[PDB]
């Protein structure tokens, strides 16, 4: 599952197997970004679908 | 659902009506239908959890028969109708948990755990008896598209907000006019304020509204209407509309003047309360405008005029309330309440076992969320749940 | 925190606010969050280009 | 205690069903069960204590069958079986009075009047049917030694107490910190106040923190949870921790930050909510944490920084709030309500009768002081009290 | 739980009255029992292991039965019984094994292994005869609902506490009076210290009280009381009440004065023991409260003069002490024990196979936690894997 | 009491083996006992008495006989079982009841209530079987005058006494010589202090005794001596003999010398343990004798010497210490012990129904007051009510 927030203030949640949005679990992506790897989005959520 | 319900409602009568010593004329009926869900269920396999930390559980059923003739029930018919029921019990239980934990964006009135999608076959519809309880009549009608109403005590239709507008407005705060309301659960509590108190007003009248937009039609709706807002009327620091500074608010409650409460369905009025308080009857509506003026008082005494001179600093601001609680009312969908336990199920069962936030609830089912997104999947799923944990609450 | 536990890169501040567009507060968290997720691509925690 | 169940509800069936013009196929099964209860009855004498005001009472039983003659039930029949069932009503309601009235320290759970005493004999199994009731079945898990549930709305589970701690205090009661709170009912109202607004705390940060601890697990539980606290939000004049004086109490509402709250079970954090208002659930818990912080603002507008000087004297005292109903809950032991009237049929049948007070309840059938020292005692003749009630109730 | 026990005592039957030897009359009935045993056990599959490091083991049971008419058992059949009696013993461990690492929030008195769950079938009931032993004896009783009891030597019903409270204090800590405790299995030693030995004290006496609430309720317990408090009578530096700084106790003791021991349940007393040394007993409480005096001896030698001055310093701290240490006891509910094995072999067995922390028990069966937090829950918990401990003992 | 013992262990043994499931050859027998006692009692009346608060109760023996016939037991069988096994523990309990709470100064050992006496008659002869127990063992073997034997752990054999011999004293009591100690339960702690640090002894050796006369002889007693007595090494103020003044203690502890241990019976040394520390074994005596030596130590560090001046003032005090506990041991006379519950039993049954003092034992069954003055008729009385009481336990 992937989270994915901008600082546009843009943020979604979804699936890599099939990119459908999931509803996005603030307080859940804050644990993963602290410390987990962080990901450029250079290909970002809308370009993907 | 229906065959479920029918295995819980069964379940329930074993439990309850096979005990010692009890007619066996009273159970005849109740043993045959016992009799048919052995039969139906026996020589099937079933599998539940696997989601979250549910864990996974095979079931196989294979029961004899009640047949023992008898004329009062004995200690030896209740033990063995006892292990039965056990044994088809913690099944029910564990179906009902592992459909409670599960959703889907298309077709979420479907059933999803395939434990369910197997007793949804034709060959267990011999299991199907009694469908009394109103969630099930509910599910049932709506099937058949019937008009389906469930009645709640306090229905929580209003997510959580605490907000306010400032109609008038500057920087150092100090001579405001707006609103202010939470609407919260079944409660509304609406304060217009003026910290003029309309001494420049048109008729020494300003006037405030407050719309609320339920997210689904509420009938046969019974409301409290009382004058005075008691959230909105004691001394408040309160944060800028941005945040980025604090201003003052120091109310003194006037009685709120040319109270009208519109019930609202598609924009038109099919119910109106003028200057009405207490107990009134909202029979179908959408939405609620409340709209009350702050009348400034023409005579005052010396005390009242110190409060509100000609011009400022205005250190007491006038305020004007409401205060609205739906009682009682009938929706068509399913609603969280101050009564029931359904949605208290549903949020336990998946905070238990760490059910991974799906693509249709909000994290942690947080009702605000739900409620303000109402959407018409999240409904169906909700509705699919909240059966669930109605059929599994006959049991445990 | 807009976490399970305190951390600085978790962590909400001024944010003056933007009342221009009606704005959800996770976007906010987001986007504060993300703000600082750019330190992350300039601290060596990133994982892609 | 099943025996006398299932007389009640056999007495109440037969009130229900025995109508003039009804088929004898819809009272076939009822008419056996009524013979049955009949046959049993027969020729047992039975006596209703003098406990308190209650008059002693005999109770004898030779009464003949009900007919089965008649295609559809007619006056006489009617007449008949309201004859008997007026006096089997009768028997049951004093025997529930008798019961109710009664409590012991050794086995509270066990029948304390004679007339049950005599019931609990193997000879009356016979007449046990039916047990659907929620109390009823309760009852019979519990003698089991099964998973019990029972579902209150707004349930009473917080003895009465508006007490308040003053962390800093001092003998002129001008600068003070602390909390009062209110919890009564299903309702925890808490408010931190600050006389100083936290101007030299050491972050500008004043941390409150309220524990109430339950007396019994509770598990599904509603919560509506709100910011501010009502009670504590308007000026009070409050007597000293030792009544030698009174203080003066001037709130003015700040928004409560950093609002944590955290449903305990035997310490360990089963749920918890950061910054969370309106509905949430508590699935199992017995312990309640609010924790809150007064945070002075850091930006205030000139009257809100008006309010809050450098050093004393502090007129006005900036306070945080927090409000917490339980709307339903589910709790394995007995408790008040909002909706049973369980309570208040034990007490009401203890006044008219002048009952001497006992060794276990309170002398007044006192919930505050009951729910207080909720002794497994205490609990057992409280759950056999109310099952007694609600045995009386289905008939009276 | 009943048909484990009986696997587990007919196998310890088998291995102890199955000898060479013996007369057949001496084992028919025990003979019969292990046929009906491998009866009821063959042709079912069991699987015991899927928790923590427990390795997943698969049971077949295809054995022969016994011989049935020879009159002297020889060598030839105790052969034949032995690798049966092995196997079944390898079994009936693994299963009790699989038993003593689960929980449930729940139904922590049910089982909670599939093959103890499926043991608890109707048709193992067979399987099931004499329940002789204390724990099942108490299992059944307590799963009748009847008064039972387990009996406790040196029960370990206080959980590790070494506190002190000071009454008097001041930051230099060097005029104090207050008590210090250790709480520890069976055994209460309480302290109270004056530093000015009561020279300022109404009549020259202070008194110190220390109140210890049971999370059980201990019933017919032998309690030795003895004067002096050895813990608390030497030389120490004890940390302050937050850890800021260390303060210096330099005990003399003197004989406590006017003791008072009183056994109470529900704030009622029960036994009350006045300046009484030695064995007492306390028949049923769950609050005991020690009540001690320092009187200053009226009269004193030169040398006892000069230990308490008037006034400061006071170099010599005058302290009185107590010490109760329940011999034995009789609890209700199952607690650890200086005789009995089962907490041991729970937390081992939980140890060995790093079984993770479930939702009931602290982690690593910490018997402080335990005990300090006995809830209902981990009561029925704790009482299911203590029987099956003593049943796994039985044989291993 | 053999028939009272034989009625409850037939009732256990029916409670444990009567189980649903159960092969009839598990209980042939049994059931062939039990359908002895009920063709035995039945037709007797029996009349539990109202000594005390003990309530009158009346007893009536109507039951049918246990059925045979059945391959294994069923749910009717156990049922009925359990009604008549609950009432005949009912009557058993009530009756060891009224045995337990009377005595008689002259034949003490034969039973005192009227439902024992009764039970004593030959009618009842033939419910009498297998008399296992040690209690019940030992009062068969007293009424055939053969040697009997009571193996307790942790013998309370001592009565508590904390005393002092002043062997050289005068009025300031600044330099002392004599032995305190403490003998509770079966714990001893001795020390000989010397104030003088033996100074002027004949070779610098000061030699201490204690001679502790048991009231009781034991057997076969495994007892574990330490060298210090942590009772007396720590500094105290004691009052003086007759209480006129208090005298200081200040212990500084020397390791005891030429440590001699004698166990007497009837004045003839059986045991001697010379510089002996850990366990012995002291195989049959009933005195004690503990000879030991404070040796001053010829050589002395600077800091050693400075504690021992050759004249007063003496600050610190010489003391050698010894402990002596018995850890386990056979009397021919029934004792308190620590694992057992008798005492325990029978104290909480006499306090619970207010039972006055009688003219045998000490006033609240005071161990110490029973054990200072065991006579022979106290002995009786004693072995009665212990045996009636393990009775009693074995069904409660
Ligand atoms: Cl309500
Ligand atoms: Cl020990
Ligand atoms: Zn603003
Ligand atoms: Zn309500
Ligand atoms: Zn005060
Ligand atoms: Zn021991
Ligand atoms: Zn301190
Ligand atoms: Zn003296």
């Amino acid at each position: 599952e992937v989270f994915e927030a901008g600082t546009d203030g843009r943020f979604f949640a979804y699936r890599v197997e099939t990119f459908d949005e999931i509803p996005f679990d603030v307080q859940k992506f804050a644990d993963l970004v602290t410390d987990s790897p962080v990901i450029s989005a250079i290909i970002d959520f809308k370009t993907l679908k | 659902m229906d065959v479920l319900y029918s295995l819980s409602k069964t379940l329930k009568d074993a439990r309850d009506k096979i005990v010692e010593g009890t007619l066996y004329s009273n159970v005849s009926d109740l043993i045959q239908q016992f009799n048919q869900m052995i039969i139906t269920m026996n020589g099937n396999e079933f599998q539940t959890g696997g989601i979250g930390n549910l864990p996974i559980r095979n079931w196989n059923f294979d029961f004899g028969l009640l047949g023992t003739t008898l004329l009062n029930l004995d200690a030896n018919y209740v033990e063995t109708a006892r292990n039965t029921i056990d044994y088809f019990v913690d099944f029910v239980d564990n179906v009902c948990m592992d459909e409670m934990v599960r959703e889907s964006q298309r077709n979420g009135i479907a059933p999803q755990s395939d434990s369910l999608r197997k007793l949804s076959g034709i060959k267990f519809k011999r299991i199907n008896f009694d469908n009394s309880s109103e969630y099930i009549e509910n599910w049932n009608l709506q099937n058949r598209r019937q008009r389906t109403g469930f009645t709640f005590h306090k229905p929580n239709i209003f997510p959580y907000s605490a907000s306010f507008t400032l109609n008038r407005s500057q920087p150092a705060h100090d001579n405001l006019m707006g609103t202010m309301w939470l609407n919260a659960g079944s409660e509304i509590q609406v304060a217009g304020f003026d910290y003029s108190c309309a001494i420049n007003a048109p008729a020494n009248i300003q006037q405030f509204e407050h719309i609320v937009q339920l997210r689904r039609v509420l009938t046969t709706a019974t409301i409290t209407l009382l004058p005075d807002a008691e959230r909105f009327s004691f001394p408040r620091v309160i944060n800028s509309a941005d945040g980025a500074t604090t201003w003052y608010f120091n109310p003194v409650i006037l009685r709120p003047n040319n109270v009208e409460v519109e019930f609202l369905l598609n924009g038109q009025i099919i119910n109106t309360y003028q200057a009405r308080f207490g107990t009134i009857i909202a029979r179908n509506f959408d939405t609620i405008r409340l709209s009350f003026q702050l009348m400034r008082p023409p005579n005052m005494t010396p005390a009242v005029a110190a409060l509100f001179p000609n011009a400022q600093p205005f250190e007491h601001h006038a305020t004007v309330g409401l205060t609205l609680r739906i009682e009682s009312a009938v929706c068509e969908s399913v609603l969280a309440d101050a009564s029931k336990t359904m949605l208290a199920n549903v949020t336990s069962v998946r905070q238990e076992y760490a059910i991974p936030v799906g693509p249709v609830f909000p994290p942690g089912m947080n009702w605000t969320d739900l409620i303000t997104n109402y959407s018409p999947s999240r409904e169906d799923n909700l509705q699919r749940v909240f059966t669930v944990a109605s059929i599994r609450s006959m049991l445990v | 925190s807009v976490g399970s536990s305190a951390s600085a890169w978790t962590d909400v501040s001024t944010q003056i606010t933007d009342v221009s567009s009606s704005v959800s507060s996770i976007s906010t968290q987001t986007s504060t969050i993300s703000r600082r997720l750019r330190l992350k691509e300039m601290a060596t925690q990133t994982e892609g280009m």
